[PDB]
């Protein structure tokens, strides 16, 4: 069993920066992928970015690839989402997600992830 | 969508998932056991391992650590550090409550074996914090496998009770992030267990929720759990007859309605039939 | 026709098939080893068990029998009689040659464990006839599992050599119906071995042809062997890159063209059926 | 590995009886099915009758069901085929076959069997 706890959301001005964090606890020994998803009002939940937990590979959606960055803390079991040059379109609930079952690569399908956080709200105002 | 399957193998050729022992019977729990909270042999139907459950039997009911003559400081079986305050115990750590353990300790690079006797009840037994009492095991690095069990040292005079799990925590703090309990969700249903004979000074039967080979099969197949319960037949390979219908639930356990199931032969095979409702009414095994 | 597959699991999470030990590396045999005749870990690609190979790790490298203080009369692990002159040994019997065995013996219905020390060279070691010397184990029924190994008592001074199998027969009669030898097929190919660290007073590495979880997988799937060889990729789960091409043969072993430096966290994936003489690209190149 | 050795073929008059025998040796612990097949010149190897090695169930092809009988010796590891009321159509090479891989029931496809005998010739004359 794995527990995910997000923090770091809030209100931010267009063009500003914000960093989300997700504390990963429990059976972390065989977590293989950590990722961020987001769901905007009236839209479906979408993949933002993911990384091989213990590897190097990362992958980000096209609409955020040159602005967002995922990473893992070198000390604690925390994954970060660095969001730069934010736009009002980025307003959503951002969810932390974990996959422990064996897989090749970084999957983008929400149904392939095993653990989900409660979500943190990010509002980009103009 | 990959279809859900179970191994095409008879139960009598498979292994317990709480100790490396052949399956010898199918059984149900006594009337006083309604739920269980085993930490090994825990796998969802789409292949997610929980608790301390490993993929492979070569990790089941083993320990690894460094004794300083007073405590053993535990690591994962491969030597990877075990972090405290995260889980019940390292992957594969024995989950047999209600007994004293006798673990066969060996070393890479040294001769001989040592019997390590474990009372799991006292405050020095705290695998959740990475540490358990040495009880005379001299300093060194060891790997150990559960070898036999005996009645628990405390409470004095109690019997072996393998429906229990050990106390992974202590009076310092409770263990966190254990695999949750499983209970039979349907009408008249009871949990089904795969039993193995356990060496020791009694007629010991170790129950588990799934054979180890089912676990490695599910963890590999990762078939989407598209329904609420998996209807199964237990099939006799001699005649092809259906010996009883069972339900497998997504948390990774089986139920039946007893007539009974304990008297079923062990040479059969579980075959998936279809996805059914959580409340599909099973007919009694036999009747 | 049921398609051929291999488990979707990383090698480092699997087990050796000659002893209940984690896999820790990939390896090839030394120059002095041409063929191997392991009796455990032997399974065809359509799932047929040979030798003493069981379906499950819970039977691997175990013995069962009744000692009379002089010999142990062997049975199958569940107590089923083992008849002489039929096979090498009962199902799951240890097949590590080139060493002395130390087996942990326990009993159903009795306390304690006893270390059983086995020289496999003498004329009293005859599992093919259903019995092996007791070497001090008192009368009673035991189940035992291989615990650690040491250099063989005979010939004196020889080293541990886990490429060998024990002498199941005697000078009176050879053991029969052994799993046959496996040889390197040629074309620069070498056999691939899955290695495990084995306890004892040395740096002992135990080789086997197939992880035990592959065996129970093939024994369950029973996919028709439609071609002469199964081309495989060893895939890195991080990048998805193909770390090397391999061939699995119907008799149940893998080869590559040079492996020892490969990472152990990869997964073998079936690609297609190819010819017996299909030329592999060297691992890496 | 399992070894099979047939014996008992020969020439028989139409309407007579004959019993073939098959010696099963080697890894018999997990042989699950024993069966008899037959091959006529220019024809494919066809299932005659089979039995669960350790069970009771037996099964025979329609063309022999009321005349042929398969059985296992109570003492030795020998499978028998009792052929009664033989007809010229029954002339063939009869093969003993063993299956060790797990299976429910008695299979009839030649390709599902694991071990084969060398064959015994049966000639039915009028
Ligand atoms: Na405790
Ligand atoms: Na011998």
């Amino acid at each position: 069993q794995v527990q995910l706890q997000e923090s770091g959301g809030g209100l931010v001005m267009t063009g500003g920066s914000l960093r989300l964090s997700c504390a990963v606890s429990g059976r972390t020994i065989d977590v293989s992928v950590m990722a961020w998803f987001r769901q905007a009002p009236g839209k479906e939940r979408e993949f933002v970015s993911g990384m091989r937990w213990s590897g190097m590979t990362t992958y980000s959606a096209d609409s955020v690839k040159d602005r967002f960055t995922i990473s893992r803390d070198k000390t604690k079991n925390t994954v970060y989402l660095q969001m730069n040059s934010l736009k009002p379109e980025d307003t959503a609930v951002y969810y932390c997600a974990a996959r422990s079952r064996f897989i090749v690569g970084v999957p983008q399908a929400r149904d392939l992830y095993d653990y989900w956080g409660q979500g943190t709200q990010v509002t980009v105002s103009s | 969508t990959r279809p859900f399957t179970l191994p095409n193998l008879p139960l009598s050729s498979l292994s317990n998932s709480r100790a490396p022992l052949p399956i010898s019977s199918i059984g149900i729990s006594p009337d006083n056991v309604q739920s269980v909270q085993f930490q090994n042999g825990r796998c969802t139907l789409d292949g997610r391992l929980v608790g301390t459950t490993p993929v492979s039997l070569s990790h089941v009911a083993k320990i690894r650590g460094t004794s300083n003559g007073t405590v053993i400081n535990l690591t994962e079986l491969d030597g990877t550090p075990f972090h405290p305050f995260e889980g019940p115990a390292p992957i594969g750590f024995p989950d047999l409550g209600g007994c004293d353990w006798h673990i066969n300790m060996t070393q890479f690079g040294h001769s001989s074996q040592t019997q390590y006797d474990v009372d799991t009840t006292p405050d020095t037994f705290v695998p959740h914090l990475g540490s358990i009492q040495a009880n005379g095991i001299g300093s060194g690095n060891y790997v150990g496998v559960l070898s036999w069990i005996s009645p628990p040292s405390h409470p004095s005079g109690s019997q072996v009770d393998l429906w229990k799990i050990p106390n992974y925590g202590s009076s310092i703090t409770e263990a966190t992030h254990l695999a949750p309990s499983v209970y039979p969700p349907g009408f008249g249903e009871v949990l089904v267990f795969f039993m193995s004979k356990m060496p020791g000074p009694g007629a010991y039967n170790l129950p588990c929720l799934l054979p180890q080979e089912y676990i490695s099969h599910l963890a590999s197949e990762q078939a989407p759990t598209v329904g609420e319960a998996a209807l199964l037949h237990y099939v006799d390979p001699d005649t092809g007859r259906n010996l009883g219908e069972f339900k497998a639930y997504p948390d990774g356990f089986l139920t039946c309605v007893p007539n009974g199931p304990q008297q079923l032969p062990i040479n059969g095979v579980f075959v998936f039939v279809s996805w059914v409702s959580r409340f599909y009414q099973l007919k009694p095994v036999g009747t």
